[PDB]
RNA sequence: UGCU
């Protein structure tokens, strides 16, 4: 008797999708940012006034962000597409205006639209132009349907505000210190000041530890100074077990070994102990309120719930003073994501701080004395300060908000348009705190608390594995609610006030405490109904669904989140061994009468955090279904990632295999997206006959990859073949790459600026310099046209100009010099395009877009969709190439040695799986733990008359005999990488130095050498090769001949000594340019190096 | 991009049957029996044909016209 | 010398001489592309 | 050991760029180093004076 | 929109009916070509609104 | 001029990324290698403007 | 930022 399964529970994967799911998270946050978070802020600062002349003031009533537009037209706005931005290299931006109302002479004039600046309106957002398009108008304003979009254009680059993850705030952590010491720690962070105040056990008493205090002090001083003076009330809040009181006796009797005992004593000592910004008794009155633990609030200088929370932080450093239960920073129950919209309304609420400031400035300094002509803001507010911040925060990266203090990098990123999987891979990134701060390699480890939340196998391969995460293919980021209705039922449920009883009943074993986001909510028993009663409240609507409620044991507390950017996942109901979700009710979602919110509304499926599953128990199947079980797994292979979901068969493969396949498919080479001819990008990858594979996975079909694939199925021989396939490598087939097979286009571009200086003078482009002597243009500007710009159509070949720019030396008559735009490639280029735009400054930017169709050959790397990266070793012939009884030649013949050390046993089933969907005419599924068994494609082979394994009799095609052993055949998809051998390939004559140590530069692109790193002069100096490491350091790399006086032992020049001003002990002598640099800064810093020479004699 | 001409392994003559291949799809032909009736018998133009993506049309409602 | 381009919405033939403000009749679009040459191009069939 | 007198290098250790792109150029550190001594010692004698 | 090498490389791949029995090899360079070594095949075609 | 024929016909041609000024008569190489600076030392020269370096 |  099997527990019935519904086979359509898959189908509540696309519905979730259809209004969440990967890119609509930062789009959503955009929106609410742009849509209340910016009214709050502007209600926050709505009033702003000056101390002198008093009524006067400036009020701000309604702020508006509009639609994106240009400041390209004379004092005119017009609608820009953002394919247009990044022709034009501007900005995506929308005029941000307000109305306000001020008071110049004592007259109130009020103002309905006045611009105050420029918010750069992220894609596919509610303002943007994209949105609520149909595919036939996103080919009208040049944007792919599919591209996702979420990314900010800025300046022509398209920048993406990575996931931050940060660590919870206004929770106690309890860790030990760097000695050893287990201690307790809380970072307290309201929204005006974050303080982080820890408390320590080193001599066997509570030491409190602030920034704000000279030197820790007891905590028993603390107890004393915030109202409750009682040893006895002390201990009864701290604890009645026997093994707390011996504990904590050795405070008391520090306390009393003093003459503290009184608040006002207390205080006292604290205010001597308080550093510098009666007076030390309100100082240290209003730290103990305001500054230690803010957010714990005080009613009225009431320090009963600061009291019963530091009680219970004193409790709970006890209890892990003995048993080593130690909290894990690596929980992600406690981690935190901070979308593109907290950080966008952080940086708007310091830019508004900052701009009213200023005006508050400007008017103190203008009104006072200026003239009796009234003065009022309209003539300096700021128009371009707000424009510049954004730009600049969005662009450089490098976030710096000092009323916060705030100092971050690396927040924007490029977005990598490598291909869109590499796109879609990037926008569902996320960056962590540490930043490669060490390699604690904690954080680094995968959590088992990533279940369903984050891609555990994608993870970039480096320095930053383990600190770059991906999201799951399934997964939500909650928001922050208004915690009203929440405090009401928690209060009506019964909940104790912890003001009403004393301390001592926190330390009975069932009276279980209730936090609040870090709050302590009061106490409770019996917290089992407390829980099924808000969760089933919770499932009921009263209560946000995102609300999550987690109960811990071992601490006895039940913590209710409702802070934004917790993690959560969907999970079908289960009551009473059968989940809520039906065969009918997946009917009626796939006709169409209910959908994925009539499902959370009819208490069917609900969203789980990891807190709240850490108490729940989940079921994979249906079968596993026990009696204790309270959800069900929707989809086991959501598990995996983005870039994760492509591999077919992932869970047949290896973890590093997994991880080296999303790596190399961040990268892979394919079509971008529908304009990807109108785009004109610095570097781009095209290839030309791109397939679809024939696994296909269900994340591919859902993320629609299979409309723009990256790579080709090829039928690849698993065999070895002329031994140029030793490790890793494959064999080439010549007719195979003759007939189209691997062709890739670079498409790169070249642009060139010609602006007006301040002088009425500008850049021009010059005719070509055509030669009087055969009446044509010379080799150099034989590519140039009429205007001086290159053509498109024709072909570029090296050290030839593209545009004759000839722009002024003075900024009578104006001189100008030519600085043209040379072409360094190796190669030659097809000009396709000249795109020639002018921007509001009548500067002409000129865009040319270079083209290289380039055949792969030896040195081109390429990949199988698992892994198995390898480069091209040879090509040999079609007539080389081995062949069947049908007359079928491999493609790519790659190593099987590389099978037994990777068990990459999904590689063959992918193969066997394409083979027989081949023969078919099918699609076969390669979905992580499940997809088409090796049983159906075995039976398929079998039918349409192949091996049931693969393997088939084949004939060699050099000797003409048979092989003793079958050779596996079969359509694999492989993948070409944007690594070639032609673009790595290098070269260094002696060239260009550097200014400073005349030295051969760094990077190829500037015509770099390679560098003789220490690594290699140790395995010199361990050879012994004493003139060959002489010849490669001193000769061939920085020699130089200097004179030296043998007199003083400095250095002279030109055989003199100015020192001795005499030229008859100075002589020449060989010497590195950076050992002479060195002695010169030497001599600069006061170290004279005195070189006695003598006779190598 | 473009059904290519040739097919990588063999080489047979396959552009040319792309419009045939569209056309018994419009028809109630089904894969199997479409690319049987087209005349390939070996696996490697069936593949040609099955996994290949029609993007000219998309680009086209792109070009400039 | 007569210098032609090409828009980017319109797609017309305009002729506009050096330091012009790049702009296309019967519209606004400031995308301006050149057209292609027409020189003998050889091209390999490799 | 008491320095009355710093030895300000030849410019092949300043490197200097002249960018010609705008109304600046770029300079090492030393240079904005030693430019700020030679104020803060003229500021000096303007104050004993 | 087809790029000119991808184009170049369909032609190329196009098979021509041409007897080649009756031809020769071109020699080296010569890229003019003769009568007797060279085949010439134009291909106009200029689309327009029907 | 050229130092050894004395022609004037003196062209910069870079060969293989090594900028030389030589004749195009004799082939005498006048002038070659050009110090540029790298990047971690552009990224080091700090960018002051004529308004202060100047005075 | 990627690569080994
Ligand atoms: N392509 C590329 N991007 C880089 C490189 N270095 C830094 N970045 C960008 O900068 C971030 C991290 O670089 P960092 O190592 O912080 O830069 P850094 O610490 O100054 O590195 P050093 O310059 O070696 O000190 C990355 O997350 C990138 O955003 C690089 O070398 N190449
Ligand atoms: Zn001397
Ligand atoms: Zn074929
Ligand atoms: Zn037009
Ligand atoms: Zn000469």
């Amino acid at each position: 008797a099997p527990i019935p399964t519904v086979e359509e529970k898959w189908r509540l994967l696309p519905a979730f999708l259809k209004v969440k799911g990967l890119v609509k998270q930062h789009i959503d946050s955009f929106n609410y940012f742009i849509n209340v978070e910016i009214k709050k802020i502007m209600k926050a600062n709505e009033k702003v006034t000056s101390d002198a002349d008093p009524m006067w003031y400036l009020k701000y009533l309604n702020i508006y962000v509009g639609l994106p537009d240009v400041e390209e037209s004379f004092n005119v706005t017009r609608p820009v597409s953002p394919h247009e931005c990044r022709l034009r290299d501007m900005t995506y931006s929308a005029p941000i205006t307000v109305d306000i109302e001020y008071t110049r002479g004592s007259q109130r004039i009020i103002r309905n639209a006045l611009p105050i600046g420029r918010m750069p309106i992220m894609l596919r957002s509610s303002n943007c132009v994209l949105t609520g398009k149909t595919p036939a108008e996103f080919a009208k304003l040049n944007e792919c349907p599919l591209d996702p979009g979420g990314y900010f254009i800025v300046k022509g680059v398209e920048k993406v505000i990575l996931i931050q993850e940060q660590l919870s705030k206004n929770r106690i952590i309890v860790e030990a210190d760097r000695k050893g010491a287990v201690g307790a720690s809380v970072t307290s962070s309201t929204h005006e000041k974050k303080s982080r105040t820890n408390m320590a056990v080193k001599q066997g008493r509570f030491y409190l530890r602030h920034n704000t205090l000279s030197e820790d002090i007891p905590i028993v001083i603390i107890f004393k100074a915030m109202g409750v003076e009682s040893d006895q009330e002390i201990v009864q809040m701290i604890g009645t077990e026997e093994h707390v009181m011996a504990a904590f006796g050795p405070s008391l009797e520090e306390c009393q070994k003093a003459q503290i005992f009184t608040q006002m004593q207390a205080l006292k000592y604290i205010g001597n102990k308080v550093r510098r910004q009666k007076t030390k008794i309100e100082e240290a009155r209003e730290l103990l309120a305001s500054t230690i633990l803010t957010h714990v609030p005080v009613k009225e200088f009431n320090f009963r719930a600061k009291c019963i929370y530091t009680a219970v932080m004193v409790r709970r450093v006890i209890l892990a003073q003995g048993d080593n239960k130690v909290d894990d920073r690596d929980y992600y129950g406690n981690k935190r994501l901070e979308l593109a919209g907290q950080l966008l309304s952080l940086l708007f609420e310091d830019l508004f701080k900052k701009f009213n400031s200023e005006m508050k400035k400007i008017a103190d300094q203008v009104i006072p004395k200026q003239r009796a002509a009234q003065f009022d803001v309209v003539k300096h507010m700021r128009q371009d300060q707000i424009t510049n911040g954004m730009v600049n925060a969005i662009s450089t990266g490098n976030w710096s908000l000092k009323r916060f203090k705030m100092d971050r990098q690396g927040v924007t990123q490029v977005l990598s348009r490598l291909s869109y999987i590499s796109a879609l891979g990037m926008m569902t990134r996320i960056s962590s705190q540490f930043e490669k701060t060490r390699k604690v390699s904690g954080p680094r480890s995968l959590q088992p608390s990533q279940w369903g939340m984050l891609c555990p196998s994608d993870t970039p391969e480096g320095e930053a594995c383990g600190l770059v995460k991906n999201l799951a293919l399934m997964t939500h980021i909650t928001t922050d609610m208004e915690d009203g209705p929440i405090v009401k039922l928690a209060s009506n449920l019964g909940v104790e006030d912890v003001n009403l009883l004393c301390g001592e009943e926190l330390s009975y074993p069932n009276v279980f405490l209730v936090f609040l986001n870090g709050n302590i909510l009061g106490v409770i028993r019996d917290h089992k109904k407390l829980v099924n009663t808000f969760r089933l409240m919770r499932r009921a609507g009263y209560i946000n669904e995102f609300v999550s409620i987690s109960t811990n044991l071992t601490d006895r507390c039940v913590y209710i989140s409702s802070d934004g950017g917790r993690l959560c996942r969907p999970y079908i109901i289960v009551k009473k061994q059968k989940p809520a979700v039906t065969n009918k009710h997946m009917e009626e979602l796939a006709q169409g009468y209910r959908n994925f919110e009539d499902f959370l509304h009819e208490s069917l499926v609900e969203y789980l955090d990891v807190n709240e599953e850490n108490d729940c128990n989940i079921a994979l199947y249906e079968h596993t279904i026990n009696k204790d079980t309270t959800h069900l797994e929707i989809e086991p292979f959501t598990l995996l990632g983005v870039c994760a979901g492509l591999i077919p068969y992932p869970h047949h493969n290896q973890s590093p295999r997994n991880t080296y396949q999303c790596a190399m498919g961040k990268q892979a080479m394919g079509t971008i997206g529908y304009n990807q001819r109108n785009r004109i990008d610095t570097l781009m990858y095209l290839l030309a006959y791109p397939q679809k594979p024939m696994v296909k996975t269900k994340t591919i079909e859902l993320i629609e990859f299979e409309k723009l694939p990256a790579g080709q199925n090829a039928t690849v021989a698993v065999m070895s073949y002329s031994g140029y396939d030793i490790e890793d490598a494959l064999v080439l087939n010549k007719a195979s790459l003759d007939r189209g097979f691997g062709r890739c286009l670079v498409y790169k571009n070249a642009k060139c600026t010609l602006k007006r200086y301040t002088n009425q003078t500008f850049d021009k482009v010059m005719g070509p310099m055509l030669d009087a002597a055969t009446r044509k243009p010379i080799w150099r500007h034989e590519i140039l046209d009429a205007d001086g710009i290159c053509s498109p159509g024709e072909k570029v070949e090296n050290k030839q100009v593209l545009v004759n720019k000839s722009m002024p030396t003075v900024t009578q008559q104006p001189q100008y010099k030519d600085v043209p735009i040379t072409y360094k490639g190796a190669t030659d280029s097809y000009i396709e395009k000249v795109m020639i735009s002018s921007n509001a400054e009548d500067a002409f930017l000129i865009k040319m877009l270079l083209r290289q169709t380039r055949r792969p050959e030896i040195g081109d790397k390429f990949s199988s969709r698992h892994g198995q990266k390898g480069v091209c070793g040879l090509i040999v012939p079609q007539e080389d190439m081995p062949f069947c009884d049908s007359g079928i030649c491999p493609d790519i013949i790659m190593n099987p040695h590389g099978f037994p050390s990777r068990m990459t046993v999904g590689k063959l089933i992918e193969l066997l799986a394409g083979k027989a969907g081949v023969l078919d005419g099918r699609f076969h599924y390669g979905t992580a733990f499940g997809g088409s068994k090796v049983k159906d494609v075995c039976e398929d082979l079998v039918r349409h008359g192949y091996n049931y394994l693969g393997k088939d009799y084949v004939t060699s095609g050099i000797t003409g005999e048979p092989l003793e052993a079958y050779i596996y055949f079969g359509p694999v998809y492989y993948q070409k990488l944007k690594h070639m051998v032609l673009d790595k390939m290098h070269a260094r004559a002696r060239g260009p130095r550097a200014v400073l140590t005349r030295q051969p530069t760094e990077g190829r692109s500037r015509d770099g050498g390679l560098r003789l790193g220490e690594m290699e002069r140790d395995c010199l100096i361990g050879y012994g090769a004493s003139m060959l490491l002489l010849e490669r350091l001193m000769i061939s790399s920085d020699a130089f001949e200097v004179d030296v006086c043998g007199q003083c032992g400095l250095l002279g020049y030109s055989g003199w000594c100015h020192y001795c001003k005499s030229s008859c002990h100075v002589s020449s002598l060989r010497i590195p340019y950076a050992c002479k640099l060195l002695f010169q800064e030497l001599q600069s810093m006061n170290i004279i190096p005195r070189l006695k020479l003598s006779k190598y004699n | 991009m473009i059904i290519p001409v040739r097919c990588f392994t063999c080489g047979k003559i396959v552009g040319n049957k792309w419009e045939a291949y569209l056309g018994l799809l419009q028809a109630e032909y089904t894969e199997g029996d479409a690319l049987d009736a087209l005349g390939l018998k070996r696996y490697c133009c069936r593949r040609m044909l099955l996994a290949h993506v029609d993007l000219i049309e998309k680009l086209l409602n792109y070009a400039p016209l | 010398q007569p210098m032609i381009y090409i828009c980017g919405e319109c797609h017309t033939e305009n002729e506009i001489k050096s330091r012009d403000p790049i702009r296309c009749r019967e519209c606004g679009y400031r995308i301006m592309y050149k057209k292609r040459t027409k020189r003998l191009v050889v091209f390999d069939a490799r | 050991l008491i320095l009355t007198r710093l030895l300000v290098p030849p410019l092949c250790i300043r490197p200097s760029v002249v960018s010609d792109l705008k109304s600046g150029t770029n300079e090492d550190d030393l240079t904005m180093k030693l430019t700020e001594i030679i104020f803060l010692n003229d500021v000096i004698k303007k104050h004993r004076i | 929109i087809v790029q000119d090498e991808i184009l170049a490389h369909r032609l190329g791949l196009i098979p021509i009916h041409a007897d080649p029995r009756l031809f020769e090899y071109r020699n080296q360079g010569d890229e003019e070509g003769t009568e007797i070594d060279t085949l010439q095949f134009r291909l106009q075609v200029r689309c327009t609104r029907n | 001029r050229c130092p050894d024929c004395g022609s004037t016909e003196l062209v910069e041609d870079s060969h293989y990324s090594q900028s030389q000024l030589v004749c195009s008569d004799c082939g005498c190489v006048v002038t070659e290698g050009v110090l540029t600076t790298t990047f971690s030392d552009e990224g080091n020269l700090r960018e002051v403007t004529y308004s202060r370096s100047t005075g």
